[PDB]
């Protein structure tokens, strides 16, 4: 058997690389220290500091378009309203009977 | 061949299917086929070896048999009514002689089978030629002559090229039996649309010639002919490749790729006249033609495949002849999903 | 207007350029014979153009500059590693017959080129006929196994079916011990182990199969060392014979311009050397092929086209 | 042709068992028979007595599969006092599928068979009743 | 539709079939091709003279010529095809397979 | 450590003549790399 | 044993996707086998011309 | 809804012509600039919706969806830049360009006022996304999972054009507001049960159902970090949204059909979480805890009621963001000892403190401890349940007693007990992972102090 057992030529598989042997303070972000540097900067300005800070402010106080308040306000005045006429305030029909016109059955 | 020779025999096959393009009478358009098939074979046999002298004979058998019952079609059709125009076909049984004519003309199934057969055979040029112009003429004898047709002889016809071509391009680790397979398939999808609407006919056949206009280009430019070779293909031009790679996830049929466009508008089309069955046997069907593109791919460009040591030597050379129209296939077999309704120009 | 179909319509037919002076010829001998001062002078008094024999870096003198490329850039072998240990456990034997073998199909494929576009002859070392002779003695010593001249006779089928043999074969003929003897006083140690049993081998697969299968079709010339030294007598026996039983005479202009768009675009020509046949001595890893394929790229004039290289000085790339 | 289908289809489907037996069984047989031809065709397997042997399997085999059929699903349908319902028609494929599979003998073939016919009998019911078209006219 | 039209038809049918037999020699398909052409030719002639088409008559001839040279091209074929095996058996082609 | 890349095993599956080898089919062979295959004067006695 | 091996590895495994994939494969193997023999395409072919003419009418 | 679609496109450019050791930071900082410019479309209405034009409209159900999508691209790409670095710059572009190209198709996905559009990009979606997989994965296997992610979804999705198309021939508009209003009963027929199906199926296999959930396992596992977030994310939520959006026209017919999903996904729940507590890999265990989470988004919508979808809205997103957390978690681990077995790398705790905080966290937002919007969604799903009947909340609980087990079990097999002692390349946790764990972290616990926002259109 004068095969070599090699199946083919390939390279040795390498070994890992340490982002800090050879540069303390890595960041683990990029083996160039300053654009590493950089990259930890602008990740942490525009992640925690504009979009997580300023983006929850403005859902905080976005405008009431949702119409809370407004609902709140007209059922206020509507049950001020239907007390004091003595209505007995939600009605059980949603819509006027008289304006629907019933199939008659004659059965 | 003398480039002369050369230039005369293709000039004489377009000349031949113009013929049958622009003819109102029966014997002009078979006159046409006619001039067709005796200027294809030379084309056919450009390199000289006993395979393409086979792929040439088988395909002068069938070609030469599928004229012959053409012509016992017309025949028939004159003697039931004289008449010479391309009409309607007026006898039922001289409508399903010229159907199986058309059908062995296209290689439709069951017609099927000399189809990888001569695109093994003949070389690349050849295969492209013969897979790409020799659709034109019959398919437009169909169109005119559509309204003629039984939907149930056309659409069993193209439910079995579809069914045939899915499975017969599973086996096959030749390239040019995968594209003649895949020109089956692409072909059954044509005819199943034909008796409903001829515009989505053509727009299938303009979408399919322009898929394999840029699959054979690109298999021309990295000259592999099988799988292996193919895989050989990243270690000198990684963006052929690619290329290739998204090429072949067009033709099968993936959105938002050009090759979704016909199939869905076909669909679009037999839902309007109450079909629903053949459509999804016909998409789940071409899901095998999807799979086997989809292992083609992978061969391809998705993983890197060993490769040989005098390769290098082939990267100190550049290709001496270059195919100018290869970028404008690919960009229109890939990106023209959203020119989706210019079809009304009636193509 | 690069030579194509058009042009041989147009104007161009190599018929015309021959003046029975092309006569391709090579010139075969032993290891160290004085094969080449004989070639040189051949083409030197007939006036064609001498080829000198193909190397490792043959094809890295016709591409981008002359300067050779890397070794593992350009060839991943050595011969003085197949001196030194012949028997080596990476196959590099192999690995060498094959690259030289490429190198020589290349070769032949600019002679052929040349001759056909310019019509003035070629004078060539061991050309692609002869390079197995050495894969002969390679299996014979025990150097590579039996798949490796298999994959030799395939790949030389493929690629030698489609040439013209040569007009002229000289062979000089040198007993081994006088070869041995010069090996010795040439003074470069690698060669100095070259065995007895090796050059005698490849001096008996000369004689053996090279000989008659090449009298049958082409004009052959033995001569021994005392005869080989004068060239007038080679050239005067040279221009007596006469060619007629070569493939030559048959050929005419549609063949001549098969052959000279064949000899052109070497990467058709050299399509065959890299068929998909695994054999360990040749095939390499996909992650030794992709970093040796980006460190060629990363060579100065690599990268792009010879034309569209900004850093080796080409200058109007964005209007090209 | 269509007469095998016309037969078939005009016999009610709570009665007439033996005549829808055998009508289901011709219909098999001449699927065999087609089967058969096919095979014969495309591969010639040894001579013509072994041909001829082959074709008489497969034409009583699908004859068979067609006989069990015809019987199983006449018979639950009139038992079951509920015509047109696509689950007779289930049992009754599923029924000949298990025929197969013994013909065959093959436990998995058997199974896969009573599935895979019972689904398409119950499809080919649903599609009697609701009207459904295999091959469309052009409508538009 | 006479007897005699049918006739010519049932010819052209066992043409056809004798050429989808391939028992052995390509030369008996061509030979079955030319028998289609001929019983074409003949039904052609029938048809055109029976109902006065007089400029119809072009149409016979023109046939007749196409069909000749189409059979002369497959001839060569079959010659070269020969020339490689030493027979023209049809069974010798089976080199490609799908 | 590194990405799985085929080696030569895995590339000699898609290397057969077709996909799916069965025992009918096994005994084929795939087609040259060039599609050329080996091709594998009459006397007379004129006498008196 | 029945979450895990039973049915996720095995009988989930085995109903939709492998059944697929042996059913495709055995139907790829049967359609392209075919040995190149003009003389069986061809019966196969005169087969199919005479089932047109006599079904689809 | 340019504003967004615009510079998602413009990120393109920007990417191949950048320079090459700073594609990274200009790929995250305008991929946040534009998540921060997708945060004003939160602002909904308890009218109709957001339509702005006549392709692309928005809803407080398409909303939160969006803000998610927009947000995952940083953290894709800040997880995926620590195994890309030995590789080129032409391909770590390319996988930049795919990760841009799949949120795209996700972002212009959401909003789809067509259904024929919206199928477009749902399918669209698909061929980045197999790319990523079968191209930048580790192990051999990972060309069959690809194939498996395909032709699953296929078989789901080509019968629903089919169907989409129908319908755009009876009704004559696939427009989602005229389909609404102008949404008729459907009657109990075959034609209408076989349509239901293809609507429905194409949803079903993509959540995924717990019959066709197969190819989810082996995707998450062979992908890499970014695919495994992407799929555990954004992708499985298009089957919920889809079904949202298109149980619309399927009613009455949805109350019959919707047994035997109902059923299969109420014990597939149970099947999946116990499958987490007998598993080896950490990858495969997040994998089948999505399947169960999915199951139960499923049963939600399948109930359709108010209080239904609002929890499976909730639900969704909740576990996008838990689900990308364990895999960032899972792959930190991984890089460091490259097994990705749980039992081998043990008691990290005791070497990684940071990291052993943040694999608590996630394991407790994942048990749906409260009042995490995990623990609303479940609650609300499970009340929804209730109401369609009592005997559902045996299921539901026997579910969270398992899914508490599986994730203190996930937790404590690798942060507590003794290190193994034969590894020691385990270096101190890096600043970028920890950012990624924090931003993964943050807004989970910042919505769930206003949960309306992420709680639908039924609100
Ligand atoms: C819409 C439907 C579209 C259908 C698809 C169309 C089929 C495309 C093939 C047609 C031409 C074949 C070809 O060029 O090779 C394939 C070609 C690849 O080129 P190649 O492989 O490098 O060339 C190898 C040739 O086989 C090598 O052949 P050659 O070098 O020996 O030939 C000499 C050359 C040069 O010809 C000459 O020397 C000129 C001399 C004049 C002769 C005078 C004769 C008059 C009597 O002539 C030609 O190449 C043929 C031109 C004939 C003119 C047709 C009008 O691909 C295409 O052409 C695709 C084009 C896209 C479709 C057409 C435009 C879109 C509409
Ligand atoms: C309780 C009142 C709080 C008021 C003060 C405000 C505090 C704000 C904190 C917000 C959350 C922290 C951010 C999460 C990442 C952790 C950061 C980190 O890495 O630590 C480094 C830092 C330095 O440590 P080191 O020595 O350098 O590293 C050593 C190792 O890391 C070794 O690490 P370790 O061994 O030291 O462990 C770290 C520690 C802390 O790390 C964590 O695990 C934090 C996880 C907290 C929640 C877990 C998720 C469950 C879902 C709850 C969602 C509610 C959020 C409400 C809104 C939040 C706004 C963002 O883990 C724990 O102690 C276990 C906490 C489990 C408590 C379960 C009870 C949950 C419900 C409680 C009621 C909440 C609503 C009240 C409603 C009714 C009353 C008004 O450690 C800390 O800063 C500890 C944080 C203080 C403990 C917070 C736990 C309770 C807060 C609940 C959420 C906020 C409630 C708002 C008002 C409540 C009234
Ligand atoms: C380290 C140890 C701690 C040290 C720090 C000590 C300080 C502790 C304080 C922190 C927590 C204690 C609880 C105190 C909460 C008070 C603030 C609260 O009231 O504001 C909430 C506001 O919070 C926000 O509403 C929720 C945050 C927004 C969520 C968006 C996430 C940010 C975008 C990032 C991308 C998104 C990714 C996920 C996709 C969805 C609710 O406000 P609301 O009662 O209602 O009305 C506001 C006033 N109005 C009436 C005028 C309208
Ligand atoms: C595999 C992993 C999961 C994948 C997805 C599985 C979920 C899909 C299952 C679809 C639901 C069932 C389909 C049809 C349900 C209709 C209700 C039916 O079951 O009830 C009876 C129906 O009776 C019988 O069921 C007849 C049908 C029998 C044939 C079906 C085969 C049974 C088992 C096959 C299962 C295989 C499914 C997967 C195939 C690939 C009621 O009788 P009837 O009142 O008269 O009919 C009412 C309907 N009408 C009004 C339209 C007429
Ligand atoms: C009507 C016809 C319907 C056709 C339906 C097509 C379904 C799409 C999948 C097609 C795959 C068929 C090919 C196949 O399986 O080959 C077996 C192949 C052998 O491997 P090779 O790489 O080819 O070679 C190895 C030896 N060197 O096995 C595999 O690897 C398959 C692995 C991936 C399987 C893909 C998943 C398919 C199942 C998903 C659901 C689809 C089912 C079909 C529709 C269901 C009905 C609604
Ligand atoms: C992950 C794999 C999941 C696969 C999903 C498959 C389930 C979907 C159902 C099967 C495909 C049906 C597509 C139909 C598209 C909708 C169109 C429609 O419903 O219109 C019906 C058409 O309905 C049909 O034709 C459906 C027939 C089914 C043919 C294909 C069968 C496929 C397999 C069926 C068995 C499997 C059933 C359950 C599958 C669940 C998936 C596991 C009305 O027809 P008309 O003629 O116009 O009516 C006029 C008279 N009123
Ligand atoms: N086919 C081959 N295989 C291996 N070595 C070869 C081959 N051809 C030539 N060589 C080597 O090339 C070297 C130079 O050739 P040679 O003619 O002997 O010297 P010189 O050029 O001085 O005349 C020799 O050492 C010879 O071994």
């Amino acid at each position: 058997p004068p095969e070599p057992t090699i199946r083919l030529q390939e390279d040795p598989d390498p070994e890992d690389e340490n982002l800090y042997e050879k540069n303390p303070d890595s960041h683990g972000y990029d083996k160039d220290p300053i654009v590493d540097l950089w990259n930890m900067r602008v990740v942490f300005f525009f992640g925690f500091s504009i979009v997580l800070v300023l983006g929850s402010t403005f859902v905080a106080y976005l405008p009431d378009y949702r119409m809370q308040e407004w609902a709140r306000r007209e059922a206020e005045r509507l049950v001020k309203y239907r007390e004091a006429n003595g209505l007995p305030l939600m009605e059980s029909n949603c819509f006027d009977p008289n304006k629907i016109q019933l199939p008659e059955d004659e059965d | 061949m003398n480039p002369i020779i050369y230039t005369t025999l293709i000039m004489t096959v377009m000349s031949g299917t113009m013929l049958v393009m622009i003819s109102s009478h029966w014997l002009l358009i078979w006159i046409g086929f006619e001039m067709n098939l005796l200027a294809m074979i030379p084309v056919l046999m450009k390199n000289f070896n006993p395979r393409a002298t086979e792929a040439a004979t088988k395909y002068f058998l069938t070609q030469a048999t599928a004229s012959m019952m053409l012509m016992m079609a017309i025949i028939i059709n004159l003697l039931y009514s004289g008449q010479w125009t391309i009409t309607k076909m007026f006898n039922p049984v001289a409508m399903t002689m010229m159907t199986m004519a058309l059908a062995m003309k296209l290689g439709l199934s069951p017609f099927h089978f000399w189809v990888p057969e001569v695109t093994q055979g003949i070389s690349l040029q050849a295969g492209l030629l013969l897979l790409t112009w020799q659709k034109l003429a019959p398919l437009s004898v169909l169109c005119q002559i559509s309204q003629s047709i039984n939907p149930n002889l056309m659409l069993t016809m193209a439910m079995l090229s579809i069914l045939i071509g899915g499975w017969g391009g599973l086996n096959q680790t030749q390239l040019r039996k995968i594209m003649a397979y895949s020109s089956i398939a692409h072909m059954g999808w044509m005819t199943a649309v034909l008796p409903y609407n001829t515009t989505m006919t053509i727009l299938n056949l303009l979408i399919y010639i322009t898929m394999t206009l840029a699959m054979f280009m690109l298999l021309i430019h990295s000259s592999a002919t099988t799988t292996l070779s193919l895989s050989h293909t990243w270690n000198k031009m990684p963006v052929i490749t690619s290329l290739m790679m998204v090429t072949l996830l067009s033709m099968g049929g993936l959105p938002p790729l050009s090759g979704f466009m016909p199939k869905w508008m076909i669909i679009q089309e037999m839902t309007k006249n109450e079909s629903i069955i053949m459509p999804t046997l016909m998409a789940m069907t071409a899901l095998l033609n999807l799979y086997f593109y989809m292992r083609l791919a992978y061969s391809s460009s998705l993983t890197m495949f060993p490769s040989t040591n005098n390769m290098k030597m082939k990267w100190q050379f550049e290709h001496t002849k270059q195919m100018k129209l290869l970028p404008t296939m690919i960009v229109l077999s890939t990106l023209v999903l959203p020119m989706t309704p210019a079809l009304s120009s009636l193509n | 207007l690069q030579y194509g179909p058009l042009a041989f319509v147009l104007g161009e037919r190599t018929t015309r350029k021959l003046t029975e002076t092309s006569k391709v010829i090579t010139v075969d001998g032993n290891i160290c014979s004085g094969k080449g001062r004989l070639a040189r002078e051949i083409a030197e008094k007939l006036g064609l153009r001498h080829f000198p024999e193909a190397g490792i870096h043959y094809a890295d003198s016709t591409t981008g500059d002359g300067k050779p490329l890397d070794v593992q850039l350009s060839g991943n072998c050595s011969l003085e590693k197949f001196y030194d240990d012949p028997k080596s456990n990476d196959g590099n034997s192999y690995r060498l017959q094959s690259w030289l073998y490429a190198s020589r199909l290349l070769q032949y494929a600019d002679a052929l080129e040349h001759l056909l576009s310019t019509g003035q002859g070629v004078v060539l070392e061991r050309s692609i006929y002869s390079d197995f002779v050495f894969l002969e003695a390679m299996y014979r010593q025990g150097f590579i196994r039996k798949q490796c001249v298999e994959h030799y006779n395939e790949v030389k089928k493929v690629t030698a079916c489609e040439y013209l043999p040569p007009h002229v074969v000289v062979y000089v003929d040198v007993p081994v011990p006088e070869i041995q003897s010069r090996i010795q006083k040439k003074g470069n140690p690698h060669e100095m182990k070259i065995t007895a049993a090796y050059l005698q081998d490849i001096e008996n697969a000369y004689k053996k199969t090279f000989l008659p299968e090449m009298s049958e079709k082409c004009e052959v010339l033995q001569y021994s060392a005392r005869e080989a030294e004068d060239a007038e007598k080679v050239v005067e026996d040279i221009e007596y014979l006469k060619c007629d039983k070569g493939p030559w005479p048959d050929q005419d202009d549609r063949t001549f311009h098969r052959l000279r768009m064949l000899v052109q675009n070497k990467l058709e020509v050299l399509n065959y050397t890299t068929i998909p046949v695994y054999l360990p001595e040749i095939t390499i890893g996909a992650h030794q092929s992709d970093r040796v394929f980006q460190k060629f790229t990363e060579l100065p004039g690599r990268k792009y086209s010879p034309g569209y290289n900004e850093d080796v000085g080409d200058k109007w790339i964005w209007l090209k | 042709a269509k007469t095998l289908l016309h037969k078939y289809s005009d016999i009610p489907e709570g009665t007439e068992c033996h005549r829808k037996a055998y009508a289901s069984t011709s219909i098999g047989g001449a699927t065999g028979l087609i089967v058969s031809a096919y095979s014969i065709a495309l591969k010639p397997p040894a001579s013509f007595l072994e041909g001829v042997a082959r074709t008489g399997r497969y034409t009583f085999t699908s004859a068979a599969i067609g006989a069990i059929f015809g019987l199983t699903s006449c018979i639950s349908a009139q038992v079951r006092e509920k015509p047109d319902d696509p689950l007779n028609y289930f049992i009754g494929g599923c029924a000949g599928g298990l025929t197969l599979g013994a013909r065959t003998r093959s436990y998995g073939i058997g199974a896969a068979a009573c599935a895979y016919m019972g689904l398409t009998a119950a499809l080919v019911k649903m599609g009697q009743l609701e009207g459904w078209q295999v091959f469309a006219e052009p409508k538009v | 539709m006479p007897l005699v039209y049918m006739n010519i038809i049932m010819a052209f049918a066992i043409a056809l079939a004798g050429l989808l037999m391939y028992r052995s020699h390509l030369m008996s398909s061509l030979l079955c091709l030319e028998g289609m052409m001929l019983s074409l030719f003949i039904m052609s002639t029938l048809i055109i003279l029976n109902t006065h088409f007089t400029l119809a008559n072009m149409m016979p001839i023109i046939l007749l010529v196409f069909a000749a040279c189409e059979a002369a091209l497959g001839l060569s074929l079959l010659v070269m095809v020969s020339n490689t095996y030493g027979t023209d058996y049809v069974q010798n082609l089976n080199l490609l397979q799908c | 450590a590194r990405q799985w890349q085929p080696d030569v095993e895995w590339a000699e599956q898609f290397g057969g003549a077709v996909m799916y080898p069965t025992k009918e089919t096994a005994h084929w062979k795939p087609p040259p790399w060039n599609d050329v295959d080996p091709p594998k004067n009459l006397t007379l006695n004129f006498g008196p | 044993k029945s979450a895990s091996s039973l049915l996720d590895l095995i009988w989930l495994e085995t109903i939709l996707p492998k059944t697929t994939s042996f059913i495709q494969m055995k139907m790829s193997i049967m359609v392209s086998n075919q040995k190149g023999l003009i003389k069986l395409y061809f019966l196969s072919f005169l087969i199919t011309i005479m089932i047109s003419m006599t079904l689809f009418n | 809804m340019l504003k967004i679609i615009i510079p998602t496109t413009m990120l393109l450019p920007m990417t191949w012509m950048s320079k090459h050791n700073m594609i990274w930071i200009n790929a995250t900082v305008h991929s946040l600039l534009i998540s921060l410019i997708s945060l004003s479309l939160l602002n909904q209405l308890g009218e109709n919706s957001l339509n702005f034009s006549l392709t692309f409209f928005s809803d407080s159900l398409s909303a939160p969806l969006l803000v998610l999508t927009t947000w995952l691209l940083p953290l894709m790409l800040m997880a995926s830049q620590s195994h890309l670095s030995k590789e080129t710059t032409t391909r770590k572009k390319l996988y930049i360009t795919m990760l841009i190209l799949l949120q795209l198709f996700l972002i212009m996905t959401f909003t789809a006022t067509e259904l024929i559009l919206f199928y477009i990009l749902f399918e669209a979606t698909l061929v980045p996304t197999l790319i990523i997989i079968t191209r930048w994965g580790n192990q051999t296997e990972r060309l069959n999972a690809g194939l498996y992610f395909l032709f699953y979804t296929l078989a789901g999705s080509l019968p629903l054009l089919v169907a989409l198309v129908y319908i755009q021939n009876t009704t004559g508009s696939l427009n989602f507001l005229i389909i609404h209003y102008w949404s008729h009963p459907l009657s109990n027929s075959w034609s209408n049960i076989f349509m239901w199906l293809a609507c429905i199926m194409a949803f079903m296999v993509k959540m995924p159902l717990y019959g066709l959930h197969l190819w989810l396992p082996k995707a998450h596992v062979e992908a890499p970090i970014a695919g495994s977030m992407v799929l555990a994310a954004v992708l499985l939520k298009l089957g919920g949204y889809g079904m949202m959006r298109i149980t619309t026209i399927l009613n009455p017919l949805t109350n019959y059909m919707a047994y035997p999903f109902l059923m299969l996904s109420m014990w597939g729940m149970i099947m999946t979480s116990s499958i987490c507590l007998r598993q080896t890999d950490l990858k495969s265990l997040i994998a089948y805890s999505s399947v169960s989470h999915m199951a139960l988004v499923i049963v939600a919508i399948m109930i359709q009621t108010p209080w239904s979808f609002m929890g499976a809205t909730a639900l969704m997103i909740a576990h996008g963001l838990t689900s990308s957390m364990l895999f960032c978690l899972a792959n930190t681990n991984y890089e460091r000892v490259h097994s990705r077995t749980m039992i081998l790398a043990r008691g990290l705790q005791t070497l990684l403190p940071l990291m052993a905080t943040w694999w608590l966290v996630a394991s407790l937002t994942n048990l749906a401890l409260p009042p995490s919007i995990n623990l609303i969604g479940e609650l609300f799903i499970i009340t929804a349940s209730f109401s369609w009947s009592n005997i559902t909340i045996i299921l539901m609980g026997m579910n969270m007693m398992i899914t508490a087990l599986y994730s203190l079990y996930m937790l404590i097999t690798t942060q507590r007990g003794k290190y193994t002692h034969h590894i020691n390349n385990i270096k101190p946790s890096f600043t970028r992972e920890n950012a990624l764990m924090a931003l993964h972290i943050l807004p989970l616990l910042l919505l769930t102090l206003n949960p309306k926002m992420i709680l639908g259109p039924l609100y």
